[PDB]
RNA sequence: AAACUCCAGUUGACACAAAAUAGACUACGAAAGUGGCUUUAACAUAUCUGAACACACAAUAGCUAAGACCCAAACUGGGAUUAGAUACCCCACUAUGCUUAGCCCUAAACCUCAACAGUUAAAUCAACAAAACUGCUCGCCAGAACACUACGAGCCACAGCUUAAAACUCAAA
């Protein structure tokens, strides 16, 4: 995970964020801020280290990166919340969603399909 | 709708289970 | 001034007197209205006992229990027993909607007693104790 | 239990008039809803029959409150015929 | 073509959206002034919207309030504070005949 | 523009420095939130 | 994330109530918390009577603290005010001001329903 | 109702026919029977007013088409 | 009709003139429709400012002797 | 304000399941209710029981109990005009709202129309 | 009537139970379900369709083990009723309803109305119900009864569940 001391995504980028006070700097990190805050972070540091475009967010490869890193916050969450049922189907479906994605990204575009595997470390594997 | 087509299964039902107690 | 129905909070400087007494130092009319049977209990406002009446006490027996008329007469009762201690107004708080519930009321007046406020009681839970299955009639 | 005594439910008799005030009482508890729940709650309405129960009074509220609306509409067509006659 | 002939737009006499008297305000579990204002001061019930006038949006924010501010000691439950009885009666209800 | 905001609030926070002097400083002062709405939604202070 | 901490006291002098406060300001700040502002809502009579600590309480002393703090301060924060003793009662609920209400533009009418039934005759 | 005493007379006064009344069942449809089996049917119905006073189309708009009678209504 | 948006925001402004309107009459003209005209030309003379054109043409009635009573 | 019917019912189009389930269509009939015939309170009742309390206490001797008689006579005299009256103007005036009759009469001249004309 | 009579009423202290009013609202969730308060986490998918069995769920009842126990309550016992009363009515009390950890895998699980896309014109349409249709896909159906059965197979299920026939019979259902 990021470390806490990281800025939210959207005071990353403000002029002058490097010489407030450390007071405003806990109030603008990810230690006074909910988990949805830490993800956008991850999401951003997968994109710019495999798509070509890290801005393009509705191409095939953001949409994996984005929904793999849903199912890492579902993992977490069984971890400790072992019978709830409801996100345990969130999580399965979700599996089944970047399953589908990654066989259309392979299908259209063998070299990026190689990058994601690689950046998120992605063992594909053919259905029986 | 009357439930003529259930009173007879419900009938079938109960003999089935008192047979199979029975035995 | 206006009538307030309102009772006097206590802690308030309110004008409203009996016999110089203040409303929070009026004896209470506890009356207990079941379906069955009605019970009347007169107590200070130190809740010091002062009368006790039910229609059982009164003779009634059974159904006869469970009318208005048997509840009129614990009524009076009661009043007779507060009155011999010196109780003229009453607070009344009754609980419950059985057949007894304004006729004991109405004995506690024609005992000689004076209604200065009615208060309800009657228990309601907020969601409590599952009460009994439905009867087939 | 824990809330103060004599503000709930009090109702004050005004110059000896207790059956006044006892009609005041339970129109204030009627209007409130408190006769009814305590008369529903003698025995254990089931979930199942308090839905129907719920239902069948919420749509007899919109059928009545619509009859309503019609009479109040047509009152005023409850005059005196104008055209006697013919 | 012709001139006196209609022209689409939108209505021009049409009136503003009413709006609830809390329209624009916050509420507050600590105001219990405010919240008093929507409950019985006999029972401590909560008016329904028939009632109180409110829009479905504060009705219930109004509801959430209440019982937020009842089980953490800001406001009574089976009844109304007395020191806000004589507040403005803003709900359609009345008790005596 | 809410980072500027936020960098003249901070001067204001309680820290381990002033807390003493803070603390002495709310009981001496009163915050009320109570006030009433009227049929013509005009918001009534409280008398005080 | 920002919350509020609607305190309730035991009535007490205000030596021991400022002491109380200090004592729960530094128990947020010994857990990460960025302590904002302490608001005073004065001394009252509860709206119900309340036992805590096996004790039975009718007035009491509210107190509000607004702060900021890590979303894993608060479950140890309710703990720590369970334990002391002077505090008769101690939520802490997300900042109110947090949420931005969203614009109202009024109340849109519903007409009546139409087209429930058929208009065969019946 | 409003017009009735109005528009019987002015059919008296053009030499025409006027039922501004009830109409009964079948008068056009079963005529032979009401008024005789000679008796001749209108060439031409005009409704100044094309509903009855329940807000239904006047029954004679039906039968006039079934009797192929010719109908000018408002 | 494009009068329809002056009449809105005279009622607005002025509510209905006190003047009972008279039906009847096929020529009659209301305080408004006397209103309508003056904006209209004020508007053919150039003038294409809106809250600017409604204020001269409250003016121009008032020297002619109409009585325009501001609802607030 | 009636409560609304907007996606109350089950019907093609409205995703959510019902809200009510009515055993009768939701249509305006032509007609109103019967009233129901209303059982009175008793009258006198009060001066019944002081008059049956002398019986009690003087043996039931009338001689003793004369004013409570007269009383109970009295109360039941003039709750008989006035049960007499009762009828004369309630039933016929037809006080206040109209009577089912009349107010039937009126929706036979408007009908509910659940149908296409 | 039985039952209780360490019983009842007022007052105070006092839940491993259940969640008035709001709700005349119609929201959330895949469904089952979800309406006391707070906080944390959190409600898949930028084409659609796609399974009795794969994968994951699934009210109530029920099973195994350990706890809690106000109230309710199969069974059982007592009282009454009755020609009889293994019921309906009254009382008492248990399994059970709760928690924890595993099972079981059913419902009139029905809003008896499959998912997605589109239409209100034509012939509007057997009847009733909740107007009639188009495109596309999956699932399912072919007289009644035998039959939520037999047999086989699978299953933590051993009086169970799922899948599911035939012979004899009738001219109807
Ligand atoms: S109408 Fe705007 S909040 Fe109620
Ligand atoms: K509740
Ligand atoms: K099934
Ligand atoms: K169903
Ligand atoms: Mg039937
Ligand atoms: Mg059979
Ligand atoms: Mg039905
Ligand atoms: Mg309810
Ligand atoms: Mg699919
Ligand atoms: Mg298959
Ligand atoms: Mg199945
Ligand atoms: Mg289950
Ligand atoms: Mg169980
Ligand atoms: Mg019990
Ligand atoms: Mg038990
Ligand atoms: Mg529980
Ligand atoms: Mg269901
Ligand atoms: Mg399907
Ligand atoms: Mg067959
Ligand atoms: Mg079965
Ligand atoms: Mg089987
Ligand atoms: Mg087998």
């Amino acid at each position: 995970d990021p470390p806490p001391s990281t800025l939210l995504k959207d005071y990353q980028n403000v002029p002058g964020i490097e010489k407030v006070d450390d007071v405003v700097k806990r109030l603008l990190s990810l230690e006074m801020a909910n988990k949805k805050e830490m993800l956008k972070i991850k999401q951003e540091q997968f994109m710019k280290k495999i798509v070509a475009n890290p801005e393009d967010t509705r191409s095939l490869e953001a949409r994996i990166i984005a929904l793999s890193v849903k199912i890492r916050s579902y993992e977490e969450h069984l971890e400790k919340h072992r019978k709830d049922k409801a996100h345990k189907r969130y999580l399965l479906m979700s599996i089944d969603q970047r399953k589908k994605m990654l066989k259309n990204l392979r299908n259209t575009n063998y070299d990026v399909f190689e990058k994601i595997c690689w950046g998120l470390g992605i063992e594909y594997t053919f259905p029986p | 709708k009357n439930v003529l087509k259930i009173r007879r299964r419900k009938m079938n039902h109960h003999k089935y289970r008192k047979l199979v107690k029975k035995t | 001034t206006k009538f307030s129905i309102y009772p006097p909070i206590p802690g308030e400087e309110s004008s409203l007197r009996w016999a110089g007494k203040k409303f929070e130092e009026i004896p209470i009319a506890h009356i207990k209205a079941s379906h069955n049977n009605t019970q009347i209990q007169v107590v200070s406002a130190s809740n010091e006992p002062l009368a006790f009446a039910s229609c059982g006490t009164e003779g009634f027996r059974n159904a006869k229990k469970g009318t208005g008329i048997a509840a009129q007469t614990a009524g009076i009762a009661a009043a007779a027993r507060a009155k011999q201690k010196g109780v003229i107004h009453i607070r009344v708080v009754v609980k419950g909607l059985g057949p007894g519930r304004l006729s004991a009321m109405h004995g506690l007046i024609m005992g000689g007693l004076e209604v200065i406020s009615i208060t309800d009681n009657t228990p309601i839970p907020h969601x409590g104790c599952r009460p009994r299955k439905a009867r087939k009639l | 239990a824990k809330h103060l005594k004599f503000i709930a439910r009090t109702v004050m008799v005004q110059e000896g008039n207790v059956e006044s005030a006892y009609r005041t009482l339970n129109r204030i508890l009627t209007m409130d809803g408190l006769i009814e729940d305590i008369k529903h709650r003698r025995y254990y309405e089931k979930p199942c029959r308090r839905r129907q129960r719920e239902s069948y009074e919420r749509c007899r509220r919109i059928y009545n409150m619509e009859m309503a609306r019609k009479i109040n509409f047509l009152m005023r067509k409850n005059r005196a015929d104008p055209w006697q006659g013919c | 073509s012709n001139e006196d002939l209609p022209i689409s737009m939108e209505n021009p006499y049409k009136e503003p959206l009413k709006k609830c008297i809390l329209c624009g305000k916050h509420v507050d579990y600590k105001n219990v002034q405010l919240l008093s204002q929507f409950v019985s001061p006999f029972t401590g019930c909560i008016y329904g919207r028939h009632i109180t006038g409110l829009c479905g949006k504060k009705q219930k924010e109004i509801t959430k309030a209440i019982k937020r501010a009842q089980i953490m000691g800001f406001m009574p439950v089976t009844y109304k504070d007395p020191a806000y009885l004589k507040d403005p009666k803003v709900c359609n209800i009345r008790y005596r005949e | 523009r809410e980072v500027l905001q936020l960098q003249e609030e901070v001067k204001n926070f309680i820290t381990r420095e002033n807390l003493e002097a803070r603390v002495e400083a709310a009981l001496d002062s009163r915050k009320n939130y109570n006030w009433a709405i009227t049929r013509e939604g005009l918001v009534v202070r409280p008398q005080r | 994330p920002r919350y509020e901490l609607a305190l309730i006291l035991k009535a007490m002098q205000r030596p021991e109530t400022a002491a109380t406060l200090k004592r729960t300001i530094e128990a947020l700040m010994d857990r990460g918390a960025i302590v904002r502002d302490l608001e005073n809502l004065g001394e009252r009579a509860l709206p119900y009577r309340i036992s805590a600590h096996s004790q039975q309480h009718n007035r009491g002393g509210y107190f509000l603290v607004d702060f900021y703090a890590p979303t894993a301060a608060v479950e140890s924060m309710v703990e720590h005010l369970s334990r002391d003793i002077d505090v008769i009662r101690g939520n802490i609920v997300k900042h109110p001001l947090t949420q931005e209400l969203k614009e109202c533009e009024g109340i849109v009418p519903v007409p009546l329903a139409e087209k429930l039934y058929s208009t065969k005759k019946r | 109702r409003q017009f009735s005493y109005l528009i019987e007379n002015m059919a008296r006064d053009c030499g025409e026919y006027a039922h501004t009344r009830y109409f009964r069942g079948g008068m056009l449809t079963n005529a032979r029977l009401l008024f005789g089996p000679t008796v001749r049917l209108p060439d031409l119905i005009i409704f100044l007013h094309t509903l009855n006073n329940i807000f239904e189309p006047h029954v004679a708009v039906r039968d006039a088409a079934k009797m192929n009678i010719p109908t000018v209504g408002i | 009709y494009h009068e329809d948006r002056i009449r809105a925001k005279f009622y607005s402004v002025y509510g209905s003139g006190q003047r009972a309107f008279d039906l009847f009459n096929p020529n009659f003209k209301s305080t408004c429709q006397r209103f309508v005209e003056k904006y209209t030309e004020l508007q053919k003379l150039g003038e294409t400012d809106e809250e600017k054109l409604f204020v001269e043409t409250g003016k121009a009635l008032l020297a002619e002797g109409v009585i325009l009573r501001r609802v607030g | 304000a009636t409560p609304s019917l907007r996606g109350r019912l089950a019907r093609f189009g409205n995703p959510r399941k019902p809200v009510l389930k009515p055993n009768k269509p939701l249509i305006l009939a032509n007609r109103v209710g019967e009233r129901r015939r209303e059982k009175g309170e008793a009258t006198c009742i009060t001066e019944m029981s002081v008059m049956m309390a002398c019986w009690k206490q003087n043996e039931f001797r009338d001689d003793a109990c004369r004013k409570e008689i007269q009383g109970f006579l009295d109360c039941a005299a003039r709750a008989q005009e006035a049960r007499k009256m009762r009828s004369i103007q309630e039933t016929l005036g037809e006080s206040g709202s109209l009577l089912p009759n009349k107010l039937n009469k009126l929706l036979q001249r408007f009908p509910n129309k659940p149908y296409l004309s």
